């Protein structure tokens, strides 16, 4: 996994996330949408049919939070929710 | 307030309701299972002899598609960077007779065909087949050979059928016949869709009036089958751990921007 910053301007970050694909990219983008201060989050796939395949994200905020902080908040939510779901799963099966 | 309810366990498979989540998470769980959860599979084959009726390439493909036991207690299957450990599955055979998956000899007993009865290729008298097949960890997103199974999922819903609907009795009967929970009141029957429901054509006109399907918010019914590399419950556990590992590493990479 590696972040490559493609573009920066006021309240805007565009980046590649090498090593990832639809699974994380969709979950991250949908989680970002929960944040009222995120005015856009989306991704497209670059190099879709070679080994260079990677998602290209764009994240835009209203300025009350940075794209980077929105991204960290969304990723933390994913971590926390996966943790909670794993605990519930283990409770059901072991 | 996340909960799981295990409904049914069947050969190589499981059906459960997960509640207190949402559509993006359900989508992510399904995708992670299909695309990210790793298994051992034959990845490269060195043929030394092949007098059979079939191409090397066809036999190599059949070997790739044999589900191999994948020891989740030995290797970290939620690791972002998978162990590059290679297992050698070897065969040295002469006809006449069918070559089965069970005839493969593994360098590592923990990694071998889960099913010993899969036919690979028939050999006639005098025909030899000798190869070393190399198995490694990989992911379904790279090649289908590494996909650990199949995932089916749906909204948990309640189908409401007003008793104003002529022959609503047939719908109660159909639901009962297929093991779907039915609750009956004076006004209606309500069918819980722990499986798909197939509305007979006769009742389609009543959709939006007498018949209404109401999604149970945050609840989803999953049906998961393993190919045999991993127990089906372990597949789910690994998938959830993988989402934790990915999110954790992404946060670490974000911190490098700061710098």
């Amino acid at each position: 996994m590696r972040i490559e910053v493609i573009r920066r301007e006021e309240n805007l970050l565009e980046f590649y996330l090498e090593g990832e694909d639809h699974t994380f990219a969709n979950l991250l983008t949908e989680t970002l949408h929960e944040n009222e201060h995120v005015t856009f989050a989306g991704y497209t796939i670059e190099h879709p049919i070679t080994m260079a395949r990677k998602p290209r994200f764009k994240v835009v905020t209203d300025g009350k939070i940075t794209p980077e902080k929105a991204l960290e908040e969304a990723a933390q939510k994913i971590f926390d929710r996966a943790r909670e779901v794993l605990e519930a799963w283990k409770a059901a099966i072991e | 307030m996340v909960e799981f309810k295990i409904l049914e366990k069947r050969p190589d498979s499981i059906k459960f309701i997960v509640s207190g989540v949402d559509v993006p998470f359900a989508n992510a769980l399904r995708r992670t299972i299909l695309s990210e959860v790793p298994t051992f599979a034959v990845d490269e084959v060195e043929f030394l002899e092949n007098d059979s009726a079939l191409f090397d390439e066809i036999i190599a493909h059949r070997l790739a598609m044999i589900p191999l036991t994948t020891p989740h207690e030995r290797f970290s299957l939620d690791a972002l960077e998978l162990d590059d450990y290679t297992v050698t599955l070897s065969l040295e055979a002469e006809g006449p007779g069918m070559v089965y998956s069970g005839d493969l000899k593994s360098s590592d007993g923990d990694v071998k065909p889960a099913n010993p009865n899969i036919p690979i290729v028939k050999l006639a008298e005098g025909q030899r087949l000798t190869f070393n097949a190399y198995a490694r960890l990989g992911r379904g997103k790279d090649h289908a050979k590494w996909q650990p199974g199949f995932v089916y999922y749906k909204y948990l819903t309640k189908i409401h059928v007003s008793k104003d609907v002529p022959d609503w009795e047939e719908l109660k009967e159909l639901a009962e016949r297929r093991g779907l929970p039915v609750e009956e009141s004076d006004e209606e029957i309500v069918i819980t869709t722990i499986k798909a429901f197939y509305l007979p054509r006769k009742f389609e006109e009543h959709m939006g009036k007498g018949i209404r399907e109401e999604i149970v918010p945050g609840s989803f019914v999953f049906t998961v089958e393993t190919n045999g590399e991993l127990p089906v419950e372990e597949i789910v556990s690994i998938a959830l751990k993988i989402l934790m590992r990915k999110s954790d590493r992404f946060i670490n990479e974000l911190h490098k921007l700061a710098d």
